[PDB]
């Protein structure tokens, strides 16, 4: 399937199918395939793949926080080379925000 | 492998705590200023292994609230993940 890393695409997959699309692996699937994160090698190692699907742990609460519920990320925007500042979030009951100041604003997108 | 110093006497707020980061772990310019941000540069950004040497800790919990803990608790939670970190709290 075509590569799907855009805000808008990568929410409506997420809200529609629960799950990230298949160009994003996590880190640690990223490291078995040889991603060294300071080599900025990831398109190499796994070509058009994106780091996505990782638990994101809202430690300062600027994301809703409620019992149960568990946030995850997923890089936005990316193609090769260094990671850039935007992210998507989604919960566990599928609320979406994203940012694209590295995490000091957050947007409400579904 | 990668080496990081903190002088925790010169750290007189959070935001000066995160600069220095920024400086002493080669981060990103966009780097967030965060703990969200820097639990993101550790695991996908910074190069490892990581000496963190954090001196006058308690010097510099004074001026930045609950800041350095908070900061050092990220740390210590990427080392619990596997990432090859050692913290020097001096």
């Amino acid at each position: 399937a075509q590569v799907i890393n855009t805000f808008d695409g990568v929410a409506d997959y997420l809200q529609t199918y629960h799950k990230l699309p298949d160009n994003y692996i996590t880190a640690s699937e990223a490291q078995a395939l040889g991603w060294v994160a300071s080599k900025g090698n990831l398109a190499d190692v796994a070509p058009g793949k994106s780091i996505g699907g990782d638990i994101f742990s809202n430690r300062e609460g600027k994301l809703p926080g409620k019992s149960g519920r568990t946030w995850r990320e997923a890089d936005i925007n990316y193609t090769s080379g260094f990671r850039n500042s935007d992210r998507i979030l989604y919960s566990s009951d599928w609320l979406i925000y994203k940012t694209t100041d590295h995490y000091q604003t957050f947007t409400k997108i579904r | 492998m990668k080496k990081a110093v903190i002088n925790g006497e010169q750290i007189r707020s959070i935001s000066d705590l995160h600069q220095t980061l920024k400086k002493e772990l080669a981060l990103p310019e966009y780097y967030g200023e965060n703990l969200a941000a820097l639990w993101d540069c550790l695991t996908g950004w910074v190069e490892y292994p990581l000496v963190l040497e954090w001196r006058q800790f308690e010097q510099s919990k004074q001026l930045t609230e609950n800041g350095a803990e908070s900061v050092l608790q990220v740390f210590r939670e990427a080392k619990a993940e596997g990432c090859d970190i050692t913290i020097i709290l001096s």
